[PDB]
């Protein structure tokens, strides 16, 4: 019950607020394949060990044998991190005389404003985390500003592999490309046995999926599973396609930045052509639990007194009071860097031809 | 000496020169420099606007006092940051400055005082 | 010259604890306001080893 539109003496009722929160894509974060590995230092090191096995030949019983196999090789690498800091403040001018939207005459309290600002900050940090996770799936973890932080392929001495599907060719062997990808993933990961509890999940944009589903060698299979009986944070019921033990999840996620330039999550760096599709293939090892050391994200402490040489957390929300009760100052920190221990399993698929 | 003696090394200076600075929600009296290629930075060195050390004569365009230890060979710094940070606006620092041979200390001190940085006399 | 201490009996040394805002660290200050003197300086005699 509030004042009417054109008269202050008649009443009208207010039924709520309609909120317009933007799209917060969380597919990779929702997958849970990025295990959190916090530590107490600004730089962490990892040790890499390599094994090699060969078949042993038959020998005679009445002589001797042989088999000394050879030793393992041990080498170690270093790792930097990314620091993110967000600043916000609360003042009485945002409380004095302001009514909460959706309420007829209830004023806004400091708790409501604090909750709103904290929710916005956590949403921003989740968006940044999803962007960094998708960047890490590409094998090169690049900040939104464009500064490179960790080149996985150069550090692990692995050459990046790209698969050209050539979907515009009416007689392009799609099965050949799928099999080449599958054999590359099988031969390159040397996790011994534990690997791909599930399928090879390919994350592609709209163009790649659209060009793939209409291929004459694939359309019959695609129409076969257009049947109801056969999990994003925004786009429920995402496009999916299963063929040859491989999933072709379509992920049209994107974010903006300070400069207003759209950052498409599924993109190869440098393919600006809109006529070519881009996809990224990774093994879904999310179900490995604590045994999933392939994908991980590390956290480090913030540079404040009382937090040095302590385990890092994902967000560091700090509350500070301004002088002479002028307001409240906020600070949200995050010192994190996602990485993949086996970048050879990250392969990009293109809809064009080499 | 086969092994009469081995010298393992020395520890780099720590970032303790800062005594007082204008503490703000953002970085006040703290500027980020893109490191100059094949140039090694340490705590207390005086930097130009471009991000290089001030040299004999060049001492009136002094811009900041470096407060990080950057390794030119690994391009990461003491704390794993790929940037050089120095105090340029108003602050208070100890009298521990690395001036490149020939640099007049008085000139760089006057320039930094004009820009707002005051140096507290440090004992030995 | 800190407050609280105006017009009080002097001490050997004052040590003060101050915290930087935004958890930026700790500040320390040490003060001393002293003067040693002799009311009969004539009794302080210097001694040398050479000749006048």
């Amino acid at each position: 019950l509030t004042n009417s539109e054109k008269s202050r003496f008649f009443l009208a009722d207010l039924t709520g607020e309609v909120q317009s929160i933007p799209n917060t894509y969380g597919y990779i974060s929702g997958l849970g394949l990025f295990r959190s590995a916090p530590q107490t230092q600004t730089t962490f090191l990892m040790d890499l060990t390599d094994w090699d096995i060969s078949l042993l030949d038959a020998v005679d019983r009445t002589s001797r044998k042989a088999e000394t196999s050879a030793p393992e090789r041990v080498r170690q690498i270093s790792f930097p991190m990314m620091y993110f800091k967000e600043v916000e403040s609360i003042t009485p001018d945002e409380i004095q005389g302001v009514r909460q939207p959706g309420t007829a005459n209830e004023l806004t309290t400091e708790a409501v404003v604090r909750a709103k600002k904290l929710m916005k900050i956590r949403t921003k940090f989740d968006i940044t985390r999803e962007f960094l996770f998708m960047q890490a799936l590409k094998g090169k973890v690049i900040d939104a500003n464009g500064v490179l932080y960790a080149d996985l392929y150069k550090q692990f001495d692995v050459t990046k592999k790209t698969i050209y599907f050539d979907l515009d060719n009416p007689n392009s062997d799609i099965d050949a490309h799928i099999e080449d990808l599958r054999m590359h993933m099988e031969d390159e990961a040397k996790t011994g046995t534990v690997i791909n509890g599930e399928e090879i999940h390919i994350v592609v944009d709209r163009t790649f999926f659209s060009k793939l589903i209409k291929h004459p060698k694939i359309r019959d299979a695609y129409l076969a599973q257009q049947t109801p009986l056969a999990t994003d944070g925004v786009q429920a019921h995402m496009n999916r396609f299963y063929y040859g033990g491989v999933v072709f999840v379509q992920y049209n996620g994107k974010f903006k930045d300070k400069r207003g330039k759209t950052h498409t999550l599924v993109s190869i760096d440098g393919v600006s052509d809109t006529n070519v599709g881009v996809g990224h293939a990774f093994p879904n090892v999310a179900m490995l639990g604590e045994a999933n050391n392939i994908f991980e994200v590390a956290y480090a402490p913030c540079p404040k007194m009382g937090y040095a040489n302590t385990l890092g957390q994902e967000l560091y929300v700090f509350e500070y009071e301004k002088d002479r009760d002028e307001g409240i100052d906020f600070e949200a920190h995050s010192y994190m860097l996602p990485y993949c221990t086996r970048p050879q399993l990250l392969v990009d698929v293109r809809s064009d031809a080499e | 000496a086969y092994q009469g003696f081995t010298k393992l090394g020395e520890r780099e200076p720590l970032n303790d020169i800062i005594l007082w600075e204008e503490i703000t929600p953002t970085g006040h009296s703290r500027k980020e420099y893109a490191p100059v290629a094949s140039t090694e930075y340490r705590v207390g060195e005086v930097l130009k606007a471009d991000g290089s050390k001030v040299a004999a004569g060049q001492e009136a365009q002094a811009d900041s006092v470096c407060i990080v230890n950057f390794y030119a060979d690994l391009q990461l710094s003491y704390h794993g940051q790929l940037k050089v940070v120095g105090i340029y606006r108003d602050a208070e620092l100890k009298d521990l400055l690395k001036l490149e041979s020939g640099v007049d200390a008085a000139a760089v001190k006057s320039a930094l005082k004009a820009k707002g940085i005051d140096f507290v006399p440090t004992g030995l």
